[PDB]
DNA sequence: CGATGAATCCGGTGCCGAGGCCGCTCAATTGGTCGTAGACAGCTCTAGCACCGCTTAAACGCACGTACGCGCTGTCCCCCGCGTTTTAACCGCCAAGGGGATTACTCCCTAGTCTCCAGGCACGTGTCAG
DNA sequence: CTGACACGTGCCTGGAGACTAGGGAGTAATCCCCTTGGCGGTTAAAACGCGGGGGACAGCGCGTACGTGCGTTTAAGCGGTGCTAGAGCTGTCTACGACCAATTGAGCGGCCTCGGCACCGGATTCATCG
């Protein structure tokens, strides 16, 4: 039986480097930056899920999460670049995925 | 002896009536409902006293722990820097900058 | 009338009354307003737009009872209990 | 087969590992649970993910050494970058002093 | 019939009321939800709301009056009875003194 | 059609005239007495959730709820001596409607 | 006597290395050591105590990861992020 | 300034040391945990190595917000008055009883 | 040696909330299976506990002297007090229309089962990085 | 330095087409509750100038109470060894939650009354600066 986790998954992100090299890493940072992910997901997560209980509806997808992402951010009181660049992303993300239906 | 009796009176007279009264509190709250958006939100007839009962229970608690940092630091009166040590040993920084636009630039209802 | 600027809806005699409801305090020096009105409004702001964006999410556009509820439970403002 | 999730949204994390996160934490009133949700969650967190990484990598040269270490993550890119700070919470991250 | 289930298990308040509440936050992956779960809170929570209501009862005729407002609960009585005040330590209850 | 609220039980658990009092209730007391009763049972059934998920289970059979509990008053530093109490009368009412079976 | 007393191993050196390892107050006067103790030791009942319960309720006699790091959550302090 | 030449490598220190030894650490937390219980509750050997992670760094950053209050009072070194305040500030009830209870009786061994 | 503004108490008043009715229409029992979840006896191999000998860092107690907390006093300036003037809640009343709330319906996009193969997980290995 | 991570390999089961039922979300229709808004007449409260006083800041004196250097213990700490409690996976039988008829009274929604509290008017303790 085999374990799920992001440890190569993190090493997978963007280390080619011609301009700075450095593809570097350690097995001391992998937990703090596994645990990063983990702890955005469900922070998230439960508020887009409270979010959907006003409406009265039973369905999540690029909405609710969305309106969680705003709120996290105007809670924060974040620069607006940090959170307009995060949500454009995402909005780039999904219409990549949906091009194909 | 004539603040301790207003207090005296304050603490248990007025249990009821708020310390800012109801019409600039709605004038405030549509005023602020309406920045960073393009429409007028409206509003309901009793989100108001709630917005209210929670705002200044919220402040009470603050000044209380400011005055009582005040007198622990062998001071009788209240100063403006003892708010700041409870804001930040209670971490939720503001961004000085907000509050400012919020005071200043912000001019209607 | 002649002035009409944000803050000052927000009596001077407010900052009196709130900090003399408590009987620590008796005086308070002329920097104090400021440090007042800003930490307010800057509660209020985000106490307000969260409960708007929760409206504007489920349709609707007058905000209601249960959404400011709401704004004041995620604001870390915990209401009668 | 469209397994290849990296080219599906540009993105390399897998979305599905994702996903079961997001099923965990669902109160009974809800369930369905579209599988666009999954998309948008993983691509806000990649890019977040790639930005610190790549902000923290170049000073944690400048002291020495080519690694990544709890204090190389602490220091800068969360002293310095605090926007993708504040959006967590608190900090203690490790034993990466102050 | 034993429609009184409030005279089977002794309470007052109706358990099916609780249960429906208790329901409303099973984050999935649980389910089932056997009903003597409702039974012990019931209980628990019709002990604690007799006792604070007997207290405040005694405390605010006092002062006079035949009632119980927010000033009689938040101030007089749980500054009072402590006891039952921090399980739910945010107070901020109501229009009442300190 | 039908509703959610408490207030016919809220004011019926006292027994009136305990010297001659009847208990008499305000319109503002109802709305405290039932937000405690929603506070107590939403964040303790919450605390009762995340223990039973954590253990591996499916079923909340009132085992679940006295470890919330106990965690719920040692949380708070609140000594045993009021919360013993209460565990000995849920369980006492459990078995009432249990054994009638 | 000895009896290894508790508390005491945390030593005054301990104290002396977590208020010298800000670096903003270089002091401490004698009323310091004896608050230090007893502020740590009830925060440690209060996170070992539920961790002890969570892991005598599914079965088991023993104390795994798991069971502390959900303690630390539900003591109100976070961890590694 | 030794102290300052202290304080210089304390943080150095602090980023592969801790404060308090693994054995003195060890032991209290299997003395605490085998308190309201009759039996060896029979710790692991990573939960003691997260809990340190978790304790010592918390009360750093209590120590480190109490020295800041100290200092905003004029008064350059710090006393235990600083702490209470501090605590009270951040609405951490407190039991004083069971404190002095649990630090002054005990062996631990 | 009296005696200001008031320390609180007595004697009513009438104006709208809380308590007693009053039928009714779904919500809480009541019987009837049944197919998954929780229980539980057995086992096999893992890591937690307990002790020995040596070495060296580290906590520890004492003498001594200086840095700093605390009480005193002159000050002068900035906050409160009080009368007065300006504003602006606020309550009663009458429109006016935006938008909350219910229903019909119909079509899309999640849930679930059947079948496959390549990406991710668990070992050798060496060569530099703490 | 020496051991740890990046490179290389072998395998298997979980992520994928894929096809289908079946219900929930989008949307036009309809009316009536409720938000906003303008008028004004008393009338209370916030804003403002002026004067006297007490409270924050600042030097000096004092003395006791931390910081520091040094000799002296003392348990942290390594590596080894052995011993066994209990985590962990498996195979079997069954109790008890789930979904579905059928029945029936208890509490929700309106009405009706009568006192509870907000209110004012009057009689006086303590006190007090002459």
């Amino acid at each position: 039986k085999n374990y799920d986790s992001f440890a190569t998954f993190i090493a997978k992100l963007v280390g080619p480097n011609g301009k700075g090299r450095k593809p570097g890493f350690s097995a001391k940072g992998m937990e703090v930056l596994e645990s990063i992910v983990k702890s955005l997901a469900t922070e998230m997560t439960i508020v887009a899920n409270e979010l959907a209980k006003h409406q009265g509806r039973q369905t999540l997808g690029a909405g609710d999460f969305r309106t969680a992402l705003a709120v996290r951010g105007s809670l924060i009181a974040r620069e607006p670049a940090t959170v307009k660049a995060l949500t454009e992303m995402g909005e780039k993300a999904v219409l990549k995925y949906q091009s194909s239906l | 002896t004539t603040a301790k009796r207003l207090s005296k009176k304050e603490q248990k007279l007025s249990s009821t009536k708020t310390t800012v009264r109801r019409a600039p509190f709605g004038r405030i709250v549509r005023t602020i409902a309406s920045l960073s958006s393009a429409d007028s939100m409206r509003f309901s007839a009793n989100a108001v006293d709630l917005l209210q009962q929670g705002i200044e229970l919220y402040m009470l608690d603050l000044m209380k722990n400011a005055a009582l940092a005040a007198k622990q630091a062998k001071r009788m009166t209240l100063m403006g820097k003892d708010i700041d040590l409870i804001q930040t040993a209670n971490h939720e920084m503001i961004d000085e900058a907000h509050a400012a636009k919020l005071a200043n630039t912000s001019s209607a209802g | 009338k002649h002035i009409k600027n944000l803050g000052e809806e927000i009596g001077n005699s407010a900052v009196r009354k709130t900090v003399l409801r408590t009987g620590v305090v008796f005086r308070l020096d002329k920097t104090v307003r400021p440090k007042f009105h800003k930490v307010m409004l800057s509660k209020l702001y985000e106490a307000v737009n969260i409960a708007k964006l929760a409206a504007k999410h489920s349709g609707r556009s007058t905000i209601q009872p249960k959404d400011v509820r709401l704004g004041l439970k995620l604001a870390s403002i915990k209401l009668l209990a | 087969n469209v397994k290849r999730a990296n080219e599906r949204a540009g993105l390399k994390l897998p979305p599905g590992r994702i996903q079961k996160i997001i099923k965990a934490n669902q109160t009974t009133d809800v369930g369905r649970s579209s599988p666009t949700a999954s998309v948008f969650l993983t691509a806000v967190i990649e890019d977040i993910v790639k930005e610190i990484i790549k902000g923290a990598d170049k000073k944690s040269e400048e002291r020495g050494r080519i690694r990544i270490s709890p204090q190389d993550i602490l220091k800068y890119l969360t002293e310095n970058g605090e926007a993708y700070m504040h959006i967590l919470g608190d900090a203690f991250v490790s034993h990466g002093g102050v």
